[PDB]
C-alpha cells in the first residue's frame, strides 16, 4: 500500500480541484450530447472503465493503480471533449501515468505497448475491428498532453482505504468486504468519484453491501457523524447502475456508439 | 493522434518557460537531478528571485511523476514548495518552479569550517527545529526524504522569507522504495548493514549528523569518498566516533543481512574507549548540555531506539535560551557570499 499523503485529503488537490459540481460537469458534457444521448456516453464511460481494467490486469498493477488510471481518464473527459483525443488512446495513457506514480515496479515502452495491442484484439474485438494503430511516441505524447491539463494533479484518494477502516471497525471483514470491494470497483463505472469524498463512497458501498447481505447495520450507521442526505445519493446512484447494466449489453451495443463518437478533426 | 484545433488552442495558452523566465548563464546548480538556474519573471514585474528546475531526460520519468505528485500536494513553510511545472513538448523536458534559496547548509558550514583560519547565539538550534519540522511533516504523510544532507537543507535569503529552512530534494523516486536499487556519511548504520528498505528513522539518523556538523563545522563520520551497501571504513568511523555497539544496544542487529560481515571484519574491543561524549569533547561541546543530549538521540545505533522528530521537536533544548527564531539568522547581517553561477561546458 502507497500510503503516501493518506491523511491529508482536506487539505489535498483531489478534494480542492476535482470534487466538482454536479451541474457545472453536466453542462460541460453538453457539446459532446450533439453526438451521443445520455444514455450512450454512460455506455461508453462505462465501456473504458472495462478497458483500463483490463489493461491493468494484464499488466499485474494493483486495483489501486488501475482506479488512480481510471479517474484520470474520467478527469479529462469531464473538461474536454471525445474528440479532443482518441480514447483508445488516453486509456493506456492514464494506466501508464498511474504506475509510474508508483514506485514498486515499472512498466517498459514494450509491454504497455503489447499490452494494449493484446487486451484489445482478446477481449475488445467486438468493439474494434483493427489492431491499436498507436506507437510509443503517441502515449508519450499523450502523456504530456494529459499531466499538462490535469494541473499535475496525480494523488488520487480512493474507496478501499477507508472501507477497509469501517469493515474492520464493524469487525465484519470475512462477511462484508468481498461483496462491498466489488462494489466498490462498480462504482467507478459513474460519475461518483468526481463528485463524492472517497470515504462517503466507501460507507454508501458498505451499506448496499449489507443490504444485500441482510445484515442489520443500523446502529452502526447512526454511530457515525456523516451527512446520511449524501450517502443515501450515493446509494441510489449505484441501484440505478445495476439497472443501466443489466439493460446494457455492451458487446452488442458499443461498435455503433463508437462509430457515432465525434472524432478528431484532421490538420488542414 | 488528437484534434487540430483542440491542438493549437493548447499550443496558444502554453506557457512556456524561455518565455516566461530570464535564465540564460544563470546556472546554480548542476547534478544527477538535472540543471538548476536562478531565474526572473521577464514580464511581471516580480523583482523575486526563482530557482528553475530542468529535470535529468526526458519525458516523465518515475522520479520526474513521483516528485511532482508529491510536490503537488505537499505545503508546509519548511519544504521547499512547487510554484509552477512547464512541459516543454519539443524537447520533452519538463522544468519546476520554486522560489530561490540564496542559502544551504553545505555552503554555510564550509564558510565556517574555512575561518578556522553559528554566530547568532541560536542558529544552530533554530536551524534543528525548522529541519525537525519539515521533516515531522513529511513523515507524517507517510514521506520519506531519504537523501538528507547539508546541501538539501536550503535557507532563504534576503526577502520576506528571511532565515527560513527549505527542505529540498527528496528522493521521490527508489524503486521498491529499496536502498539497493540505483558519500556516505549521513546513512545510518542499518543501509550500511544491508537494510532492504528506506524508513523513518533513517532520515533522523542523517538530521541527528546534520546537527553534529553544525555544532562542530565537521562531518562527524567523515570518510574516504567515491552497488553492495556494506561499506568497511564507514562503519569504521561510525564506530571509531560511536562505539560498537553492545548485544543489549542493538538486539535485532542479528537480523541485518550483513550482520556476520561486520563480525567477520570488526572486534569490539578496537572501539572500547570511543564514545559519542568523548567525540563532542574534543570539539568543545558540553556533554551535560540539552544540545549534547538531545544530539546522542539522534544518533541512536539501533533504529528503533532512535527519537522521532516529533519527540525531537518537544526536546526541551528547545525550551532553554535562546529560543528558535522564523529567522535563522535573527535578524543579524547575512555574512554568506550568494551563489555563484556555472559557466562551465
Ligand atoms: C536538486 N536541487 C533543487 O531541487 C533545488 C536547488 C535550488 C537552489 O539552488 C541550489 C544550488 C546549489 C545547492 I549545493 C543548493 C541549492 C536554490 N533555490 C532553490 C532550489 S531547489
Amino acid at each position: 500500500d502507497d500510503k503516501a499523503m493518506a491523511g491529508n485529503f482536506w487539505q489535498s488537490s483531489h478534494y480542492l480541484q476535482w470534487i466538482l459540481d454536479k451541474q457545472d460537469l453536466l453542462k460541460e458534457r453538453q457539446k459532446d450530447l450533439k453526438f451521443l444521448s445520455e444514455e450512450e456516453y454512460w455506455k461508453l464511460q462505462i465501456f473504458f472503465t472495462n478497458v483500463i481494467q483490463a489493461l491493468g490486469e494484464h499488466l499485474k498493477l494493483r486495483q489501486q493503480v488501475i482506479a488512480t488510471a481510471t479517474v484520470y481518464f474520467k478527469r479529462f473527459y469531464a473538461r474536454y471533449s471525445l474528440k479532443s483525443i482518441d480514447p483508445v488512446l488516453m486509456a493506456p495513457t492514464c494506466v501508464f501515468l498511474a504506475s509510474k506514480v508508483e514506485e514498486f515496479g515499472v512498466v517498459s515502452n514494450t509491454r504497455l505497448i503489447a499490452a494494449a495491442t493484446s487486451v484489445l484484439k482478446t477481449r475488445f474485438s467486438y468493439a474494434f475491428p483493427k489492431e491499436f494503430p498507436y506507437r510509443m511516441n503517441h502515449i508519450l505524447e499523450c502523456e504530456f498532453y494529459l499531466l499538462e491539463l490535469m494541473d499535475c494533479c496525480l494523488i488520487v484518494y480512493h474507496p478501499y482505504r477507508p472501507l477497509l477502516q469501517y469493515v474492520q471497525d464493524m469487525g465484519q471483514e470475512d462477511m462484508l468486504l468481498p461483496l462491498a470491494w466489488r462494489i466498490v470497483n462498480d462504482t467507478y463505472r459513474t460519475d461518483l468519484c468526481l463528485l463524492y469524498p472517497p470515504f462517503m463512497i466507501a460507507l454508501a458501498c458498505l451499506h448496499v453491501a449489507c443490504v444485500v447481505q441482510q445484515k442489520d447495520a443500523r446502529q452502526w450507521f447512526a454511530e457515525l457523524s456523516v451527512d446520511m442526505e449524501k450517502i443515501l445519493e450515493i446509494i441510489r446512484v449505484i441501484l440505478k447502475l445495476y439497472e443501466q447494466w443489466k439493460n446494457f449489453d455492451e458487446r452488442k451495443e458499443m461498435a455503433t456508439i463508437l462509430s457515432k463518437m465525434p472524432k478528431p478533426k484532421p490538420p488542414p | 493522434k488528437m484534434d487540430y484545433d483542440f491542438k493549437v488552442k493548447l499550443s496558444s495558452e502554453r506557457e512556456r518557460v524561455e518565455d516566461l523566465f530570464e535564465y540564460e548563464g544563470c546556472k546554480v546548480g548542476r547534478g544527477t537531478y538535472g540543471h538548476v538556474y536562478k531565474a526572473k519573471r521577464k514580464d511581471g514585474k516580480d523583482d523575486k528571485d526563482y530557482a528553475l528546475k530542468q529535470i535529468e531526460g526526458t519525458g516523465i520519468s518515475m522520479s520526474a511523476c513521483r516528485e511532482i505528485a508529491l510536490l503537488r500536494e505537499l505545503k508546509h513553510p519548511n519544504v521547499i514548495s512547487l510554484q509552477k511545472v512547464f512541459l516543454s513538448h519539443a524537447d520533452r523536458k519538463v522544468w519546476l518552479l520554486f522560489d530561490y534559496a540564496e542559502h544551504d547548509l553545505w555552503h554555510i558550514i564550509k564558510f565556517h569550517r574555512a575561518s578556522k583560519a553559528q554566530l547568532p547565539r541560536g542558529m544552530v538550534k533554530s536551524l534543528l527545529y525548522q529541519i525537525l519540522d519539515g521533516i515531522h511533516y513529511l513523515h507524517a504523510n507517510w514521506v520519506l526524504h531519504r537523501d538528507l544532507k547539508p546541501a538539501n537543507i536550503l535557507v532563504m535569503g534576503e526577502g520576506p522569507e528571511r532565515g527560513r529552512v527549505k527542505i529540498a530534494d527528496m528522493g521521490f523516486a527508489r524503486l521498491f522504495n529499496s536502498p539497493l536499487k540505483p558519500t556516505f556519511w549521513y546513512r545510518a548504520p542499518e543501509l550500511l548493514l544491508g537494510a532492504r528498505h528506506y524508513t523513518k528513522a533513517i532520515d533522523i539518523w542523517a538530521i541527528g549528523c546534520i546537527f553534529a556538523e553544525l555544532l562542530t563545522s565537521e562531518p562527524i563520520f567523515h570518510c574516504r569518498q567515491e552497488s553492495n551497501p556494506y561499506h568497511h571504513d564507514q562503519l569504521d568511523r561510525i564506530f571509531n566516533v560511536m562505539g560498537f555497539p553492545a548485544d543489549k544496544d542493538w538486539e535485532d542487529i542479528k537480523k541485518m543481512p550483513e550482520h556476520s560481515t561486520l563480525m567477520k571484519d570488526f572486534r569490539r574491543n578496537t572501539y572500547t574507549n570511543c564514545s559519542l561524549i568523548k567525540y563532542m569533547e574534543k570539539h568543545k561541546v558540553k556533554p551535560d548540555s540539552k544540545a549534547f543530549h538531545l544530539l546522542q538521540k539522534l544518533l541512536t545505533m539501533d533504529p528503533i531506539k532512535r527519537i522521532t522528530s516529533e519527540q525531537a521537536m518537544q526536546d526541551p533544548y528547545f525550551l532553554e535560551d535562546p529560543l528558535p527564531t522564523s529567522d535563522v539568522f535573527a535578524g543579524c547581517q547575512i555574512p554568506y557570499p550568494k551563489r555563484e553561477f556555472l559557466t562551465e561546458e
